[PDB]
């Protein structure tokens, strides 16, 4: 169902195309089974996310806890994206979710 | 004390993929001030 699956254990940067943007996220995981039930509840996570964009608060999924957190893109206009001929608009702000497990 | 649950979090429901650069058409640009 889902896009490209997560480097679980490590720190990555992710972009993503979604309607007519960019998006750069920054995935964090602090102390820390069946790989894609794990990348579908991070896209949910993702998807969580896009959809409150300016209404960023901590949520608790199947496995985890996601603390959302929202920077300034430092040097977007240094920046340009196409999908071919098409300029993607950068959101001009770095997601970094911060993934710590319930226990 | 609790958490609010994703199930009751609203979700972006569109189509998501992977900027990555070099594959399905995707490119990126960076500003340069010298040229070669």
């Amino acid at each position: 169902s889902s896009l490209k699956p997560f480097t679980y254990p490590f720190p990555e940067t992710r972009f993503l195309h979604a309607g007519p943007n960019v998006y750069k996220f920054k995935i964090r995981y602090g102390k820390s089974e069946n790989k894609e039930v794990i990348t579908q509840e991070l896209e949910d996570s993702v998807r969580v996310v896009l959809g409150n964009l300016d209404n960023l608060q901590p949520f608790a999924t199947e496995h985890f806890i996601v603390f959302p957190y929202k920077s300034k893109w430092e040097r977007v206009s240094h920046l340009k994206f196409k999908h071919g001929e098409i300029i993607l608009i950068p959101y001009p702000f770095v997601f970094t979710l911060y993934v710590e497990m319930k226990w | 004390t609790g958490y609010i649950s994703i199930d009751a979090m609203k979700k972006f429901l569109g189509e998501l993929h992977d900027f990555i650069p070099g594959t399905s058409g995707y490119l990126a640009y960076h500003v340069q001030n010298e040229i070669n």
